[PDB]
């Protein structure tokens, strides 16, 4: 779920107390993640890795479908780019 | 022929992104009346098509931002010296001791246009704050107008800008081609000057003067960014247009479109439900027309911002990733260098242009007939002749003697209009005379 | 557009020939006018969206025509405009409602570290390099090109005369070669 603009605190209470208008019959909640414009990404684990942005969400937190232990949706920091080792030198020519 | 140069640095601000707005028609149309939704659902997908269009606009803005900023493959680390060949690159790269991860110029840019019409931020509803400092707070309003944060955060934009500046200063003009050919900044400036037409003599023999002029131009840019005026206002005009659009939408929300009252939950307590249905339908039609006008204006503004972002991306690919011979495209005179800088919903380029000065008039000659055959100049196009004396360059004086290596053989002297009789020099005859005799 | 066609706009029904034979002609004229107004609004919205899409497609077509005129019809020195690196070639291909180009770009290969050489003073005069500015030197040995290695002997035909040696910072003392002196010494002597 990607609830656009909420605190992800009243939505959980509305789901657990049947106060939300979209009421899916077959639906559960096991873990919520909160970032800048999170969306209450129920179903994905906030992994501290850095993978390429596959499904752009917003505020620099994309989603994808990788292996955790196994296949599950994760959240990363878009992996802006691979680090380099190009060091300046006044006597080196490539 | 100019005798002295003047290294100048001009600025150019171009918006690449706008406010990612998202208006929920569930709260805008039929605010709190539960009976209003029964008539609102009678129309159809008017609340779905507009949301799809707004999502498409947001995706287009994100794609334009990514195509403008994210252009390199690897993230080159910023150097720690920041002093290459005399050119002081301070206030351009992120300082390792400064608390913020942005640059001084970036901070000065973010401290001028980020006013965002102070006093009208409470019109829409967003979630300000960051996840790291746990200061994220969501704010909503009854009008339903929301603004979605962009995909690339300001930190990522600053990192991309730092990587671009590092790839421009270090590794030469190759980080855009597909490799990283490390080269000192001196030879890089030598090639930059050679691409214009000026030899490496002016670059190497006057490196200290060029470095001093570059530092002076950087200081002047810093002083202009500290205290400024109505200039540097494209991003401000974009923000003002967005704020005016939002204000007009809010005003049209609370407007009577030929009914009893413009406020809901009031006509139901004074009129019959079948009689109030007509007024409800009229209000819904007026609100839908206002929202359609807003969506059309947003589409037009998004097309304009997309065109500006494509132009800015082309300018970054032509001026920053290399040396383009485009006339009056990157800066004012000869491009010779470029440095991009981050900006809120836009890019600010720093074109280090080349402007000659101190011009002096001199006599010239189209050709020179030494012994019946003419000698047109090969490299130096300006035949600087006091009285048929030398041959020089086009953008710099560079007094050099005329030899057989700078001129080639041609026909007779009766074919060029303005032939001047003079003697050409050759290092072969005196050398042979000194060797034999 | 089709869904808005078969949709009501605040009337009795959204299907014709139904509101006619259920009320009076004057009473049905109001519903007919409402339906016509709704259809006109939907068609105007469709026409505006089509105008916007046509403007976007015209801009994209102008960009593609410029790319074809600059990359296919010749060799442009643009940076990251035709392909990724150096353009060097272009081949257009037909596509449904579009053009697919085949930019045969030039990508460099594995690199190697060398030593720089801003200038070389042979007998008091510095010899700055020619168009090829990358002066490959193990220990002040040769001079090369900028993209390919192409090891070449440092001669007087690849450099020109300049001022003294105390004007350029980082100049490396080395000797220059000229093909005239050995030939003259072999012929005369």
């Amino acid at each position: 779920v990607l609830y656009q603009d909420v605190n992800c605190t009243d939505v959980s209470t509305a789901i657990h107390a049947d106060q939300l208008t979209p009421a899916w019959r077959i639906y559960s909640t096991g873990n919520n993640v909160f970032q800048t414009q999170a969306g209450c990404l129920i179903g994905a684990e906030h992994v501290d890795t850095s993978y390429e942005c596959d499904i752009p969400i917003g505020a620099g937190i994309c989603a994808s479908y990788h292996t955790v232990s196994q296949k599950s949706i994760v959240a990363y920091t878009m992996s802006l780019g691979a680090d380099s080792s190009i060091a300046y030198s006044n006597n080196t020519i490539a | 022929i100019p005798t002295n140069f003047s290294i100048s640095i001009t600025t150019e601000v171009m918006p690449v992104s706008m406010a990612k707005t998202s208006v929920d028609c569930n709260m805008y149309i039929c605010g709190d009346s539960t009976e209003c939704a029964n008539l609102l659902l009678q129309y159809g997908s008017f609340c779905t098509q507009l949301n799809r269009a707004l999502s498409g606009i947001a995706a287009e803005q994100d794609r334009n931002t990514r195509e403008v900023f994210a252009q390199v493959k690897q993230m080159y680390k910023t150097p720690t010296l920041k002093y290459f060949g005399g050119f002081n690159f301070s206030q351009i790269l992120p300082d390792p001791l400064k608390p913020t991860k942005r640059s001084f110029i970036e901070d000065l840019l973010f401290n001028k246009v980020t006013l965002a019409d102070a006093g009208f931020m409470k019109q829409y509803g967003e979630c300000l704050g960051d996840i790291n400092a746990r200061d994220l707070i969501c704010a909503q309003k009854f009008n339903g107008l929301t603004v979605l944060p962009p995909l690339l955060t300001d930190d990522m934009i600053a990192a991309y800008t730092a990587a671009l500046v590092s790839g421009t200063a270090t590794a030469g003009w190759t980080f855009g081609a597909g490799a990283a050919l490390q080269i000192p900044f001196a030879m890089q400036m030598a090639y930059r000057f050679n691409g214009i037409g000026v030899t490496q003599n002016v670059l190497y023999e006057n490196q200290k003067q060029i470095a001093n002029q570059f530092n002076k131009a950087i200081s002047q840019i810093q002083e202009s960014l500290t205290t400024t005026s109505t200039a540097l206002g494209k991003l401000q005009d974009v923000v003002n247009q967005n704020a005016q659009a939002l204000n007009t939408l809010v005003k049209q929300l609370s407007s009577n479109f030929g009914a009893i009252s413009s406020v809901l939950n009031d006509i139901l307590s004074r009129l019959d439900p079948p009689e109030a249905e007509v007024q409800i339908d009229r209000l819904i039609t007026g609100r839908l027309q206002s929202l359609q006008t807003y969506v059309t204006q947003q589409l037009i503004r998004a097309a304009e911002i997309r065109a500006s972002a494509n132009l800015a991306a082309t300018k970054m690919s032509e001026c920053v990733l290399g040396q383009s011979k485009r006339v009056d495209f990157c800066g004012k005179g000869y491009h010779l260098m470029s440095f991009p800088q981050a900006a809120p919903h836009g890019v600010v380029f720093l074109h280090v242009t080349y402007v000659p000065s101190q011009e002096r008039n001199f006599t010239t000659a189209p050709a020179i007939c030494h012994e019946g055959k003419a000698y047109f100049p090969r490299e130096g196009v300006f035949v600087f002749n006091g009285t048929s004396w030398f041959i020089t360059q086009r953008n710099f004086f560079s007094p050099q003697i005329i030899t057989t290596d700078n001129t080639f053989v041609s026909g007779n002297c009766d074919v060029v209009i303005g032939i001047i009789n003079n003697t050409v020099y050759d290092p072969l005859q005196p050398e042979l005379d000194s060797f034999k005799e």
